[PDB]
């Protein structure tokens, strides 16, 4: 009736040892072949997690080929009863599932906001024309132009996008218009930049745009701007996220609400590494 | 989603309720305040869209002093306003009082808040009382809450537990005319009826936890644990999971018959359990001695109808297997001849949680045993002969009638009683 | 040392059973397991 | 005469803290124990060799008979009046100009009789070291001061001794350099400072700036501090064992290093538990004459944890070490670490990796997981 | 919630209303000047039990004050506790009742009642859910037990579902201070057995041989005597003010003690006693208090338990304990005085526990009971009046006044009736 | 997370018995060099026969 385990000589030991013997071969045969689960995903969190720097704006006008990122503000709001705070940003995501598979990124993947304010691998993000080729051009209010991530990969660029919604694509959570990264190119790559005012947005039409400033970003397709919604949250793999959407809010004034406001953060001239902000 | 409602009457009830709603909210790690810091709680613990956790239970009882206690400590701000349902005047130790005058004005706001608390029930599994005879409310009030529940939802599954009066010491005087009026009330509207007693426990806690001096908090965690062993098939994952509906089949062969005993291993200290070793065999051959049950009852006087085990924690089948065929070899366990198979088995992989300044020790494996016996039918006699030993003087009689009822109500609860009890030798004949 | 009082004028007394458990069991000393650190 | 001391032990077997009563008796330097909760006896008065009247103060882990104690507070008014009127705290800064002469600070400490309890290398960032500069908010020269302390590592120490405060600020003296040395002249900055911004040492004044300055530094509440300055590459691990550290060689242990040209770019100090010196040990379980006389040697009292950075001066850290043995190593290498400080095989005063492959491993089970 | 009235009458109903008042404004910590000065907030939480609410936080007793003499008005006034009472709440005559049952009965309580009756429906309805009535008087008086028995007739007409409680004063044959008082006993036993749901009898002489040999007293003073008996009141009412493990209010007390509706005669105990010099060297302990509680010198009634048989027992506890040791201490005492209680009532003993014992103490136990040996103490009334009666001494008090004979005829007859009515449960 | 746990236990296990096979080498060779330092000099190290 007595149990003693691994060490004595009592009973049915023999078979035991025979137990971790053969679990030793088998962990010896899989790590000669190669299919420990321990050796693949190293690399991908490295490069998404490699510091990079930003740049710096002489003029502060936001200039086409420079290295942003995309902060959503602090602001308080009474319609959520459970929600993040603090200054967002956006950064892309891979699903989880994914992320343990394979180790190659795959397409799409996902956006969300994470309350980080030093620039990382997930959200470098830099501003390129439509028409390509134009480098040190300021970026004026309500022009075409694109927010490509590198990812911390010097091979691919990968490109923001959202599709008008159908009955089988649409978001995880809040089942609205959605927003992911591929790397072709076509006009659903193209977002739009506008004034919050809407009495003189007509008006700044045309003007270059000022860094670290509340803008709102709008698709040229769908006229729908990107959003941050903060009481509906995504776990993955990174943690607790917030989910980005693309979707118009307006409220009885029709003025756009505090989810749809946005900075593009420049860094600071004395030190790369931190931010404007 | 399987989910049941928690009904607490008396003083009893809120007093086990307590130490019961501080079990699970430590089990699911639910902090006093009503959120859980970080599905299977929502067998218990209902969402809110700001992330708080609200209990399915209805604590009542008709004199505020308890209910204060349960509003101003330190779980005032987890349970909702409306669950602790609360009277002007208590029940002073009367049925009457608890069935008829007293206990008829707020049964209309108990059904409200059941009714309004089995709407939000998307797949509702039963109910289960915690009561005790011994006391105005706790008889009364249920009795008249069983029929009016009875009436109103049809086949759900009623479980009791109940606190019975130890065979020599009480708190009470007129206990057998409470004991004898709603055990011949209970008997067709009830389902399962677990029953517990006091001086059981204080042996238990004695002789086995060593320490001299026990209290109600001592009592109640105990039952607390017990509860949670039954319904921790519902709460979590295992090999073989129970149901409210199958130990209810799986225990009682006969509509008059819903009694069994319920027993609980191993109950040990800090200091012991660092010593001696807990196996499957010695925790399922502490619950068969009679030194460890919790009814003062010999089952070696009776013969068993059906059991039902469960089992927690890292537990193997085969050793279970192995002790249930020893326990068959065994000669003293005596079986009615008309149940071959008499043993139900199930077993839940997460190991029983301990309080912080607990009395139990943090145990790796636990066994709960339901056995229905025989060996009630004598402590059923005794309260029947210490009821007609009351009753041939005519004592404590113009209290009961003065408050509503007839004198013929004594003379059908014991009568039907008298038969129940023919009706247990009828079943104890071997075949 | 009539007397005013029945006894020599203790003042320990003022808390409940029910509180004082649940406060104790809300708060004592906190045992948690220290699993230790390994090489790998 | 007595003194009683309540100590707290975690029980692995069960997990649960333990509070007993340690009663010494130091005419003949026995110790017996009794249970709180039980009110019974645990052991009897006994004689036991390794536990002295030093080893008594609070904050201390003390090992009796294979039971780690950690004393929490005085047992009664009479063992607080004789011991805690007595024994006095202060904290000991080495700034970044002076990690290099360190060792004779602390050498000069060791014979100045300041016990050191904790020692560590840390980096302060600007958060931290603007809470560190509260004091100064009168801006004498306070951008220039938070540069000095932001630029490079620094050392902190506590250290008790009986009339502690005015004992270390007799040592340290004025905080000008010049000044100092006019005054004095075996005063730590007039010795090894340069001018009066880089005074190469400082010192709280009144009892309630140090404890600010402990809550500061070394949290006791359980949020983690500044890190360490561990670069984890290129490096090896040395330990400077309980009776070294005890014994008060560390001083001279870091002067000969320094001497030899090694460089160490971090270290601090441990007190250990015995299943992290067994997980430690278990490579030399077995394949060594000694082992449990090294495990015991290691846990039974304070380790202090360096990460060598071999700038391959001369030689391997290793042979800088020498022989295991400190005879061989006074019959065939009379110059090495183990033939200065080592008096028994069992006790070498110095311990080193003896696999160049392990190097980082042995560094980051001290400095990134222990950490 | 539940409000407890308290009523007064006489010349030893005032003074002993006087030091009951005294000890829960002690209890509660409210001051002589009639506020609060506490520490804790369990006081707070049942205060409208005993006290009534008003402006500036001041708390004023639900009590009222009878006596037909205004004399014993103005030392209540002066006490130490005296600024509390109301002054509406003090009704007073000229003219004194004089040791007469007649007076207080018939001719000068006749128009003092229906000043009183506006006093108390005025205070009956001021409660949100009325718990019942308590009294405390002198049987051997003639305010007391002449307009006393008079009011307890008028109040259980108006309201028949509260409970009546009563804490009287019992005449005594060697410490008799009245001469033609067993006249004025045994008319007001009557007026008891009928309109009274509990009657808990204290008597002089067993007050003054408590204070000899358990406290030691040298000069066992009026405020020594009282202080025991406003003692009891204070503990029986424990668990309708203070939260606890088992909880027994009055109704809860008249459902063990009381099977049949005549028997409703207790004889009261409090069971922890002890002088100055022996305080620090007894341990207070739950078998302590168990021994001495059931002892024969122990109790506040001149009938010795030996001689008869209990009914039923009572005992509520105080203060923080176990219950293994209640339970065992009362199932022990039952067990080996098997002859000593009843065989027809199986479990005479009821329990409860409080939380909260008295202040300057530490565990507390307040003990109740029912006994057989009651018609004892009426035996010796019944024995004196007929010896009174037969001669017809000092009758022309009585019916010169407005009375006749046939209450004296019948009211010997109701209690040969009751004392005949104990004796064959015996 | 539990197969992880495994198969760095299994790791570990491996990497101790590696590194006990080097440094049995490594503590023969280095007590062979001192034996032979030893005997350089002229005297030799203890072992015993009786
Ligand atoms: N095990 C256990 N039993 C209890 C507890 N509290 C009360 N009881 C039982 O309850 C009985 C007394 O009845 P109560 O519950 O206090 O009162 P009640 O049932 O509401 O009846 P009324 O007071 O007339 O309204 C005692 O005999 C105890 O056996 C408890 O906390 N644990
Ligand atoms: N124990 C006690 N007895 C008292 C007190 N005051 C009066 N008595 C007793 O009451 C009896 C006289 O009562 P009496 O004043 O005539 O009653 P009344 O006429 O109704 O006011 C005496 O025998 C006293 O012993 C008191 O404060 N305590
Ligand atoms: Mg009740």
């Amino acid at each position: 009736q007595n149990v003693y385990g691994p060490g004595v000589r009592i009973g049915n030991w023999n078979e035991d040892v025979y137990l971790e013997e053969e679990l030793m071969k088998d962990f010896l045969e899989k790590r000669d072949k190669g299919k420990l689960l321990i050796q693949r995903s190293r690399r991908l969190k490295q490069n998404l997690l490699r510091p990079m720097q930003l740049s710096v704006t002489e003029d502060g006008y936001i200039h086409y080929g420079d290295k942003v990122m995309l902060v959503n503000p602090d602001d308080p709001d009474t319609e959520a009863d459970v929600f993040l705070r603090g200054d967002l940003s956006l950064c892309m995501t891979p699903d989880e599932i994914q992320s343990h598979l394979k180790d190659e990124l795959e397409v799409p993947c996902g956006l969300s906001a994470v309350q980080a304010k030093t620039p990382i691998g997930r959200n470098t993000f830099i501003i390129l024309s439509v028409h390509r080729d134009a480098t040190g051009q300021v970026l004026r209010y309500g022009q075409d132009f694109c927010l490509g991530i590198t990812g911390g990969f010097d091979n691919k660029m990968l490109y923001l996008s959202s599709d008008h919604r159908t009955l089988l694509k649409s978001s995880k959570r809040s089942w609205l218009q959605e927003v992911y990264l591929t790397d072709e190119v076509s006009h659903v790559n193209c977002w739009q930049a506008a004034f919050p005012d809407p009495q003189l947005r007509l008006e700044y039409e045309g003007f270059p745009v000022p860094a670290n400033a509340k803008i709102l970003i709008n698709h040229c397709h769908t006229n729908r701007g990107l959003a941050a919604h903060r009481h509906l949250f995504l776990s993955t793999y990174f943690g607790k996220e917030a989910e980005v959407v693309a979707h118009t809010y307006l409220d009885s004034h029709r003025v756009e609400k505090p989810r749809n406001h946005w900075m593009l953060v420049t860094g600071n001239p004395r030190d790369a590494s931190s931010s404007m902000l | 989603m399987r989910e049941c409602i928690s009904i607490h009457v008396g003083q009893a009830g809120v007093q086990i309720g307590n130490a019961c709603w501080e079990l699970y909210c430590l089990e699911h790690g639910i902090q006093p305040d009503g959120q859980m810091p970080s599905d299977s709680f929502n067998t218990f613990f209902s969402e809110t869209g700001a992330g708080k956790h609200v209990p399915r239970a209805v604590f009542v009882d008709l004199e505020p002093t308890v209910i204060d206690e349960v509003r101003t400590g330190t779980y005032r701000q987890l349970f909702h306003p409306e669950q602790l349902i609360t009277g002007k005047e208590d029940a002073a130790n009367n049925y009457a009082r608890g069935h008829y005058t007293i206990g008829k004005e707020i049964i209309d706001l108990v059904l409200d808040r059941i009714r309004k608390l089995a709407d939000q029930c998307t797949g509702l599994q039963g109910f289960l009382v915690f009561h005790s005879f011994g006391g105005g409310t706790g008889s009364g009030f249920t009795s008249l809450l069983m029929e009016r529940l009875s009436v109103d939802y049809g086949k759900k599954s009623k479980l009791e537990f109940s606190i019975y009066p130890a065979p020599q010491v009480s708190t009470a005087v007129v206990e057998p005319y409470n004991s004898i009026l709603t055990t011949h009330t209970t008997l067709e509207h009830s389902d399962c009826a677990f029953m517990v007693d006091n001086e059981a426990i204080y042996d238990i806690c004695r002789r086995n936890l060593d320490i001299e001096r026990p209290t109600y908090t001592n009592l109640n965690r105990l039952i607390g644990q017990i509860v949670s062993s039954i319904t921790a098939s519902l709460r979590f994952d295992g090999a073989l999971n129970v149901d409210l509906t199958e130990f209810q089949t799986n225990l009682v062969p006969y509509p008059r018959i819903h009694f069994p005993l319920a027993t609980y291993a191993p109950v040990i200290s800090a200091e012991k359990a660092y010593h001696e070793q807990l196996s499957v065999a010695e925790i399922t051959n502490a619950c068969f001695e009679p030194a460890n049950q919790m009814v003062k009852c010999d089952p070696r006087h009776g013969k068993y109808m059906a059991c039902c085990l469960l089992y927690r924690g890292d537990v193997v089948p085969k050793d279970v297997n192995a002790a249930i065929a020893t326990i068959k070899t065994k000669r003293t366990i005596q079986f009615v001849d008309w149940c071959p198979t008499g043993f139900k088995v199930g077993i839940n992989y997460q190991p029983p949680t301990v309080v912080p300044g607990g009395d139990l020790a943090k145990v790796q494996r636990a066994v709960c045993m339901l056995s229905n016996t025989t060996a009630i039918a004598e402590a059923w006699a005794r309260l029947d002969h210490k009821f007609d030993l009351m009753y041939a003087k005519r004592a404590f009689v113009h209290w009961y009638v003065g408050e509503g009822m007839e004198e013929g109500e004594f003379s059908e609860a014991r009568e039907d009683m008298a038969a129940l009890e023919k009706d247990y030798e009828e079943v104890g004949v071997d075949s | 040392p009539t007397y005013r009082r029945l006894g020599t004028d203790e003042s320990p007394i003022w808390t409940s059973e029910t509180h004082e458990k649940l406060s104790q069991m809300c708060l004592n000393t906190e045992w948690v397991e220290m699993k230790s650190k390994a090489l790998l | 005469e007595r003194f009683v001391f309540i100590a707290e032990w975690y029980d692995p077997n069960a997990s649960l803290l333990r509070r007993y009563e340690l009663l010494f008796y130091p005419g003949d330097g026995s110790v017996e124990m009794h249970d709180v909760k039980n009110h019974r006896t645990f052991l009897k008065r006994t004689k036991y060799d390794n536990l002295h009247l030093e080893d008594l103060f609070i904050g201390n882990k003390v090992n009796v008979f294979s039971r780690q104690l950690v004393l929490i507070d005085y047992g009664d008014q009479y063992t607080a009046r004789q011991l805690g009127s007595r024994k006095e705290k202060t904290l000991a800064l080495i700034k970044p100009d002076a990690i290099s002469k360190a060792g004779e600070i602390i050498e000069i400490i060791n014979k100045a009789g300041f016990t050191i309890t904790k020692l560590k290398m840390m980096m302060l960032s600007r958060k931290e070291a603007l809470d560190f500069h509260v004091d100064h908010q009168s801006r004498p020269f306070f951008n220039e001061l938070i540069q000095f302390i932001t630029t490079g590592p620094i050392i902190a120490m506590e250290i008790l001794r009986d009339d502690a405060i005015c004992e270390w600020k007799r040592l340290l003296g004025p905080a000008n350099s010049g000044v100092a040395r006019t005054d004095a002249s075996e005063s730590i900055r007039a010795l090894f400072g340069t001018d009066g911004i880089r005074n190469a040492a400082h010192g709280p004044d009144s009892f309630a700036s140090a404890a600010r300055e402990m809550e500061l530094f070394f949290p006791s509440s359980g949020g983690c501090g500044p890190a360490n300055t561990a670069k984890f590459t290129n490096c090896t691990c040395c330990i400077v064992k309980p009776h070294a550290v005890s014994e008060g060689l560390l001083g001279k242990i870091l002067m000969a290093i320094r001497d030899a040209g090694f460089e160490i770019s971090a270290m601090q100090m441990f007190n250990m538990d015995r299943v992290n010196v067994e997980e430690f040990y278990e490579v030399y379980k077995g394949v060594v004459t000694e082992y449990h006389d090294m495990v015991t040697e290691m846990y039974s009292g304070p380790c202090v944890a360096m990460e060598i950075q071999q700038n391959n001066a001369t030689k391997t850290f290793r042979e800088f070490c020498g022989p295991a043995d400190p005879e061989i190593a006074r019959h065939l290498r009379p110059g090495t670490l183990r033939a200065i400080f080592g008096k028994t095989k069992i006790q070498n005063a110095v311990h080193c990796t003896d696999l160049p492959e392990d190097g980082l491993l042995e560094v980051q089970y001290f400095f990134k997981i222990l950490d | 919630m539940r409000e407890i009235v308290h009523l007064q009458a006489g010349q030893c109903g005032n003074q002993i209303g006087a030091k009951f008042w005294e000890v829960i404004s002690d209890e509660h910590g409210i001051d002589p000047t009639g506020t609060y000065h506490g520490d804790s907030d369990l006081q707070l939480e049942r205060i409208n039990v005993y006290y009534n609410e008003a402006t500036g936080g001041k708390y004023v007793p639900r009590a009222v004050l009878v006596d037909l003499e205004p004399g014993t008005m103005d030392s209540v006034r002066s006490g130490p506790f005296g600024q509390i009472f109301r002054p509406d709440n003090f009704v007073f005559g000229q003219s004194g009742a004089g040791n007469n049952w007649a007076k207080g009965h018939y001719t000068e309580g006749a128009e003092l009642v229906d000043s009183v009756l506006d006093v108390v429906r005025k205070e009956a309805e001021s409660c949100d859910c009325l718990q019942g009535f308590q009294l405390t008087h002198s049987l051997g008086g003639g305010t007391g037990s002449g307009m006393g028995t008079l009011l307890i007739s008028k109040i259980r007409e108006e309201y028949p579902d509260r409970i009546m409680n009563t804490f009287s004063v019992v005449p005594s044959p060697k410490v008799s201070d009245t001469v033609v008082e067993p006249y004025n006993a045994t008319l007001s036993v009557h007026q008891l057995v009928e309109n009274t749901d509990e009657t808990y009898c204290i008597d002089n002489e067993a007050l003054y041989d408590i204070c000899f040999r358990t406290l030691k007293l040298t000069t066992p003073t009026y405020g020594d005597l009282n202080h025991l008996v406003s003692a009891t009141m204070s503990g029986v009412t424990t668990c309708l003010r203070f939260p606890g493990q088992l909880n027994a209010d009055l109704r809860k007390l008249a459902v063990n003690m009381v099977p049949f509706p005549r028997l409703h005669f207790f004889m009261p105990g409090f069971a922890p006693l002890t002088s100055r010099g022996s305080q620090q060297y007894r341990a207070l302990t739950v078998p302590e208090l168990t021994q001495q509680m059931f002892d024969a010198k122990n109790m506040m009634a001149a009938c010795d338990p030996r001689h008869g048989r209990y009914l039923t027992v009572a005992a509520v506890f105080r203060g923080r304990m176990s219950m293994k040791e209640v339970d065992e201490q009362m199932l022990n005492v039952q067990n080996k005085n098997s002859s000593y209680f009843v065989e027809w009532i199986p479990n005479n003993v009821k329990t409860a526990v409080c939380d909260i014992p008295p202040r300057g103490l530490k565990m507390s136990a307040t003990f109740i009971g029912n006994s057989t040996a009651i018609q004892e103490l009426f035996k010796r009334i019944s024995e004196q009046f007929t010896a009174m009666f037969r001669r017809k001494a000092f009758l022309h008090w009585y019916t010169g006044e407005g009375m006749d004979e046939m209450e004296f005829t019948e009211a010997e007859s109701n209690m040969n009736d009751l004392v005949s009515e104990y004796q064959q449960y015996q | 997370q539990d197969t992880m746990v495994q198969e760095l236990a299994l790791a570990k296990k491996q990497l101790l018995m590696v590194r006990q096979a080097a440094l049995h080498q490594l503590f023969e060779k280095e007590h062979q060099q001192y034996q032979q330092e030893l005997n350089q000099m002229g005297k030799a190290f203890y072992v015993e026969r009786f």
